[PDB]
């Protein structure tokens, strides 16, 4: 049991999957000069806990803008139009000893998702609802929204071989916590934080939750994101 | 000047050549290469990644995520059974392993399988994972599977048993059957029926030769 | 066939340059020589992109980011005269395009073009890494216009240019219908961030939309 | 002799090649090069030269030299305001800076601005030159401009204030507004209305990549 | 499009040789093969000068003085036979010119000429720095004839020669109309004395005359 | 570039030549050579082997 603290946010934790074997880092020019906030920003932003029942198909969050209303990070998104960060993501499950199940906690950089009924697009509020997650579906759906059927998560790939990305299994038999570090994967050193979704944290239950008639009918999944090494553009003159 | 003579093969266009193409934008200087995390420098680095194998791909459970779940919890018929060849096998053909191998005609190597038991932390039982050589016939009973190659995988102690199946190549393969050694013993509080996930990748190193077009795309 | 002892140890064919660097025909198109002075059927266009045919698109979607020089060689035929001379004008991403076969854009000094006359070896034109960023992005989970406007998934970093092709002969006594086959080839290719293979069939050439497909082919029982 | 074979790309004419042209006048010996003053060896040596920026390019003052004059001498609306991008901006598109940048598609660098106050030697006042980042909105008031980036430029002390605007590139830009901190204080002898000239060049070094044809010529 | 982080540091494309040294088509012209034994429509002329088309002229007017070798490659077509052979005769500034397709000047040993037959690679002829002075002058604020006579702004130092082009075939059964496209290219170029860019549109190809144009595009107010 | 001139015999196909053929599968790496018993490296190694001679080859 390790009680991590960052700024004015302390969580209680119980091995880290460093995404692509690199730890996030700063970009290191007088023509373009970055600003490193460091203060705040790096604290833990615990999202709303998500109840995982027997019939839950999955969830996804789209970062960096899932934190668009989360304190100083969410506020520096509006004053700087360029930025980058690292996002340590803790995912606890705090189930009991008699619950069973298994989760895939994967980050999937550049998850371009497909519309439900092709030949058209979706109204941009279907990919993300800031803090709250969009759930997947168990079967096919229609309408101007994301084709959120599992077995074809979002991108038209098999959902089983979604393990190529930075992932972590949460098998309630053994463990309950996951932690992933995603060192800002992008083709340009800095990019706008409202246009571009750098990665898509999606939690997908492979083995479904199961229990008997006495336990709690759900297992709350807690998601915590710590934006590390966030740096922005300069606002001062040179 | 220099007396030259054109050989057969001059002024032709061989599709697969490695000649110095005259650059159309010589003055142009391209963007400097930054360091982007996660470089791939060989395709067999994708095959070495574990990924879930849809063993329970029966006729009505392939468009849901019930394809990946092996139901555990009749001791006379095996739990599951499938050909051990990532090509031309419904179970292992759309795996990362089985999908980076359909780009090629000649491949040879070994393949490791991980069986993650996704049951309760109180459920306890034994499963017998038998392997048949590529020429042998499948075991029809549990005893006949015990007399060959097997691993009595105690679930209550470890929850993940790893294999490494050799002699996997094409240019009549093995079998990974699984048997109820014991039933799943469970206390009154925990549920009775559990699931077992499977995984597959390249065990140590994988050999692969002749590139071709994939059959899946039309 | 029979199962033989495939005994060897090699992964030189599995590298990225030996996997992606293969020439494939990506653009057939017809273009006449005479008649209809204001027509769009006297030249070819083909905006250069990797999402041309599904077989190569699938390979480009193994990886999220990749950078590579392209070296295309055209194979030009003709039907129905003099000896014909062609023009394959590559315009960069920032470049004017012709509207007619006799536009002024064809004479732009910043648009490199080859003048291949019939009978010789096929014309080969090589284009370096043009993109503004540091790699071409196969996928772009983002919006082109800020504040979540239209045009999802299309970034302007992975723009490669266009390829305008015409006869340079002003006219002809009879009709000549030329056919061009552009052979695209990645070169000096690097690739980052691997990605699971495509499962569903492709719908359209500018999006990732799909129909929910089964994971694998079904069998009768779990034990057969 | 030497067995050669012609590759694809033989006997073609690529417009942009750097091959050894056979000289038509080989006997001819060209005139010796004298030293002529003022050699240009890079185009970005033209962009680094200051030149007057027509800020007051309103609908009827562009064919006269009133385009270059910013009238100084209502404190609620700013004196002047313009996009900070030498391309696709009416104010900075025909500057030496803005004109050597329309020959190119990819350019990135910084840009310095000099505000020469061309009033009397007795006129005294303050101007507040605010800069908005390329994502931010313009200040609607003088206080809101004071809370961002600014430089309270006292005219009575110095008559030339220099900026250096970074993050200037294309492949939604900044703003240089100016405000009346104080009015222009003037003795009885000197005139009341003054002018402010502006300048623009490359601040330290400028990066520029993809050559193209200019839009201005038809 | 969207504003990306255009992060790089390079000025190799802004040098003079990487700015001026680009091949541009500067002369299209027709010339027959037979008929009208005394006609001016059986050969081409094009007195070589930088003031051909406004797009390249604008670039040459960035600088007052410049010196450079020129390396032009012609692209010759034909319409309507035998195999055709052409002749591209470059006459120096001091050189006799033909008056007809069958003049004696075509046989002058001091006028270098290429004999390109149809079907091969395009003919390339390179001309060194011919001028009498030490550089070509883009502008000449002076009078050719002393004591302020006629012909303002034309010096004889920036004379480059002429380019007479004909068929060498004496006749043909039918009419053949050839088209030539001269691709001018400065080479090994130096430039002195920078100069502000042209603002007004061009009027004529031998003078600097202009119509008074506005400085920039107008906007509504000084503050919008 | 380099001034070359084609000799008589250019752009012909002599059946018996030993020129460098452009390989159609350059990426392809061929199977390693194992040791197989009984290599022939000259044809006259077949002539040196005794073999029965049909001397009594009469008409029937």
């Amino acid at each position: 049991v390790r009680s991590m603290t960052l700024g004015n946010s302390t969580i209680t934790t119980q091995n880290v999957v460093v995404g692509y074997g690199e730890w996030p880092s700063y970009l290191s020019t007088a023509e373009d000069q970055p600003t490193q906030p460091d203060v705040a920003t790096c604290r833990f932003y615990t999202l709303e806990s998500v109840q995982w029942e027997k019939t839950s198909p999955g969830w996804w969050w789209k970062f960096p803008e899932a934190l668009k209303n989360m304190g100083l990070f969410g506020q520096n998104m509006h004053y700087h139009y360029l930025g980058r960060a690292g996002y340590t993501i803790h995912v606890q499950c705090n189930a009991s000893k008699f619950h069973q199940g298994c989760l895939l906690v994967v980050c999937v950089p550049e998850a371009e998702m497909g519309c439900a009924d092709t030949d058209t697009t979706f109204p941009a509020t279907e990919l993300t609802t800031e803090d709250t997650p969009h759930v997947f579906t168990s079967d096919s759906i229609t309408g101007k929204k994301v084709q959120a059927a599992v077995c074809n998560a979002g991108m038209g790939v098999g959902v089983g071989n979604l393990t190529i990305f930075p992932h972590q299994w949460i098998n309630l038999r053994t463990n309950n916590s996951a932690t992933i570090v995603i060192p800002y994967i992008n083709s340009v050193p800095m990019d706008n934080m409202f246009r571009h979704y750098n990665f898509t944290l999606m939690i997908i239950p492979f083995a479904p939750l199961n229990f008997t008639d006495g336990a709690t009918a759900y297992v709350p999944i807690t998601v915590t994101i710590a934006p590390m090494y966030a740096e922005y553009n300069g606002l001062r003159l040179a | 000047g220099v007396p030259v003579l054109n050989t057969p093969g001059s002024n032709q266009f061989l599709t697969s050549d490695d000649y110095q193409s005259p650059s159309a934008m010589p003055q142009f200087d391209e963007t400097p290469e930054m360091h982007i995390p996660g470089e791939v420098r060989n395709l067999m680095e994708i095959a070495e990644v574990d990924s879930v194998v849809p063993v329970n791909n029966v006729t009505g459970k392939t468009k849901s995520m019930d394809a990946y779940q092996i139901p555990v919890g009749d001791k006379t018929k095996p739990i599951f059974s499938f050909q051990m060849d990532p090509g031309y096998s419904s179970v292992l053909k759309r795996t990362l392993l089985g999908e980076m191998l359909n780009y090629y005609a000649h491949w040879s190597g070994s393949v490791k399988l991980t069986f993650l038991f996704c049951g309760s932390a109180m459920a306890t039982g034994k499963l017998l994972i038998s392997y048949s050589p590529p020429g042998a016939s499948v075991p029809t009973s549990r005893k006949d599977a015990m007399l060959g190659t097997h691993i009595v995988w105690d679930i209550g102690l470890q929850s993940s048993c790893v294999l490494c199946v050799p002699w996997i190549s094409q240019s009549s393969a093995g079998y990974i059957t699984c048997w109820y050694q014991t039933n799943i013993v469970v206390p009154p509080g925990a549920p009775t029926s559990c699931d077992v996930l499977c995984f597959a990748s390249a065990c140590n190193d994988f050999s692969v030769r002749l590139l071709r077009d994939t059959p899946f795309m039309a | 066939q029979t199962r033989h002892v495939v005994n060897f140890h090699s992964r030189s064919e599995s590298t990225i340059e030996n996997f992606m660097g293969r020439a494939a025909c990506v653009f057939m198109d017809q273009y006449k020589i005479n008649g209809e002075e204001t027509s769009t059927d006297r030249f070819a266009v083909w905006t250069i992109n990797i999402r041309e045919m599904a077989q190569l698109r699938r390979k480009c979607e193994m990886f999220t980011y990749m950078r590579f020089d392209i070296e295309m060689t055209m194979v030009i035929t003709s039907c129905q005269m003099p000896v014909l001379t062609h023009q394959i004008m590559y315009v960069p991403p920032g470049g004017p395009i012709p509207a007619k076969v006799d536009g002024y854009e064809w004479q732009t000094s910043t648009n490199p073009s080859v003048f291949w006359t019939e009978g010789n070896a096929p014309p080969r034109i090589s284009i370096p890494f043009i993109s503004v960023g540091n790699a071409y992005s196969s996928f772009y989970d983002g919006w082109s216009h800020f504040t979540q406007d239209g045009t999802y998934g299309y970034t302007t970093l992975n723009a490669m240019g266009k390829l305008y092709i015409r006869h340079v002969n002003r006219s002809s006594p009879h009709q000549i219908t030329s056919t061009i086959r552009v052979y695209f080839k990645p070169k000096h290719i690097k690739a980052w961030v691997p990605r699971p293979p495509r499962l569903c069939p492709y719908i359209n050439k500018r999006d990732v939309n799909f129909v929910v497909t089964e994971i694998t082919d079904s069998r009768t029982s779990i034990t057969d």
